Parts: C-alpha cells; sequence; structure tokens
C-alpha cells in the first residue's frame, strides 16, 4: 500500500 | 555465561530498547493484562457476546469488508507511528538506506499489531473501544461467513503467544528483532541490516535466560512465533485477493462493523 509507504515516509521525518 | 563488557553491553541494549518502547507505545501489554484479569477498577468494559447484548451496547459503540479493512488499516495509523518511532531508537536503524527503512517498517507493521493485538486477547476474545469493551472470540466466531472466520486465527496464535507469558521488556527486543527482518521482498543492502539483527537476537536471548528460568528453548519458540505472524499477514493479503475478484453481497450489522475496525 502506498498509503502505508506514505505514513512511514512522513513519520521518518 | 558470564557477566562481562559484551553481556553488560547487551543488557544495556535491552533497557535502552525498553525506554524507548515505553514512550513510544502509551498501551503496554501490563496494561492490557491488568484490564482482562479484572484488576483496573477504573476500566470495567462492557461485554458483546451475542446479538441482544450487541445492540444493548450501541452507546458504548463497496464491500462490507472492503470497508471493515480499510476503517481498521485507518485506525491503526496511530500504530504504525508509534512502530516508526520506536524503530528510530534501534541503535544503526536511522544510518541505513531510507528505501530499507520504509522496506522493513511496511512488512513489519502489520507482524507487530498482531503481536499486540494479542497483548488484548484472552480465551474468551478481545478488548476494544479502547478497553472500554471486550468482544467475544464465540460470537466473532459464530457471524456468518467470511467474516466469522477473520479473526480465529488470530485468537489461535494469541493463545499460543500468550502461554509464553512474555512482559513488556521481552516484547521491546522482539519487536526490533522483527523489524531488522533481512528477508523482507526488496531490500537494497542486506548485511547492515542482519548486523543490527545479529545484536537484536543477542540481547533477546539473553533477556529471555535471565527474565524465564523455567522455560525451555524459549528463544526458539518465539522465533517461530514469527512463522505465525507471517502467515496470518499472507492469509489476509490472500483473502483480500479473492474478495477483489468475487463478488458476494455481504450483509454485517452496522454495530458490528465499527467493532471490526477496531481489529486487525
Ligand atoms: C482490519 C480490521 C479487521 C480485520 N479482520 O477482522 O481480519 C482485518 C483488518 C486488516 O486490514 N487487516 C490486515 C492484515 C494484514 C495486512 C497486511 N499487509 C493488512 N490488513
Ligand atoms: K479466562
Amino acid at each position: 500500500n502506498l498509503g502505508l509507504e506514505d505514513i512511514i515516509r512522513k513519520a521518518l521525518m | 555465561g558470564q557477566l562481562n563488557p559484551e553481556s553488560a553491553d547487551l543488557r544495556a541494549l535491552a533497557k535502552h530498547l525498553y525506554d524507548s518502547y515505553i514512550k513510544s507505545f502509551p498501551l503496554t501489554k501490563a496494561k492490557a493484562r491488568a484490564i482482562l484479569t479484572g484488576k483496573t477498577t477504573d476500566k470495567s468494559p462492557f461485554v458483546i457476546y451475542d446479538m441482544n447484548s450487541l445492540m444493548m451496547g450501541e452507546d458504548k459503540i463497496k464491500e462490507v469488508a472492503i470497508r471493515i479493512f480499510q476503517g481498521c488499516q485507518f485506525r491503526s495509523v496511530e500504530a504504525v507511528q508509534e512502530i516508526t518511532e520506536y524503530a528510530k531508537s534501534i541503535p544503526g536503524f536511522v544510518n541505513l538506506d531510507l528505501n530499507d527503512q520504509v522496506t522493513l517498517l511496511k512488512y513489519g507493521v502489520h507482524e507487530i499489531i498482531y503481536t499486540m493485538l494479542a497483548s488484548l486477547m484472552n480465551k474468551d476474545g478481545v478488548l476494544i473501544s479502547e478497553g472500554q469493551g471486550f468482544m467475544t472470540r464465540e460470537f466473532l466466531k459464530s457471524l456468518r461467513k467470511p467474516f466469522g472466520d477473520f479473526m480465529e486465527p488470530k485468537f489461535e496464535f494469541a493463545v499460543k503467544f500468550n502461554a509464553l507469558e512474555l512482559d513488556d521488556s521481552d516484547l521491546a527486543i522482539f519487536i526490533a528483532v522483527i523489524i531488522l527482518s533481512g528477508d523482507r521482498p526488496g531490500l537494497l543492502n542486506v548485511k547492515p541490516i542482519e548486523d543490527i539483527q545479529d545484536n537484536l537476537l543477542q540481547a533477546l536471548e539473553l533477556q529471555l535466560k535471565l527474565n524465564h528460568p523455567e522455560s525451555s528453548q524459549l528463544f526458539a519458540k518465539l522465533l517461530q512465533k514469527m512463522t505465525d505472524l507471517r502467515q496470518i499477514v499472507t492469509e489476509h493479503v490472500q483473502l483480500l485477493q479473492v474478495i477483489k475478484k468475487t463478488e458476494t453481497d455481504m450483509s454485517l450489522h452496522p454495530l458490528l462493523q465499527e467493532i471490526y475496525k477496531d481489529l486487525y
């Protein structure tokens, strides 16, 4: 899920 | 076994992970077990065990299955953010390639959510609605297909996993080991991941030896539970595929749909 990757990417910032 | 600079470093790593665990996850296993065993005065969850009790607890709160999966994944955003924050505390994780960090987490979060879900389960059912409700296992199992088959494999995992009697200090290292799995698809640099997991595995083994004197091969038995976690995730991906390929009008009570959204 790209939405999940995006949630993880934003959280990793 | 000897108390040497090596073992002391592994105990410092376990304590560091435990402290970050406490800061990242507000709901711990100890808090969940206190609710399940009826030792929390301020929390007496309502028990939903049949259709009658389901409608009596109404105030306490596109295919139906897809909306449930969309809803529970949206309610799981906070968990993903907390798991991601925990991973930053794992020494070496942020130094890895960012693509590998995302790959490790995007597969790891599902297994960790199921690990945390097992803390919310006993043989009778599972806590819901932020510890304010308790949904029984047999009521879930009794629901019409395919819904009645959703949670039963997760209860079966939970009873075997909870019988290991791990505490939050055990789980902190176990979760870190899950994240640093160097066998995920699409990983670019596997060796730096394995080097970190090797340290986490040494810390896990020492933690289990000190914390569980009455267990035999608990290190091996815990690692075997990763096989169960991956099977649970794979079954969901498969079920969604056949659901995307089968057109079945599935009716489910809206209160039950709300409850399933608190599960995974
Ligand atoms: C959400 C709510 C309820 C259920 N359930 O009862 O089975 C499942 C879900 C959900 O979305 N689960 C899930 C499991 C694994 C993956 C992955 N990858 C995604 N979603
Ligand atoms: K019981």
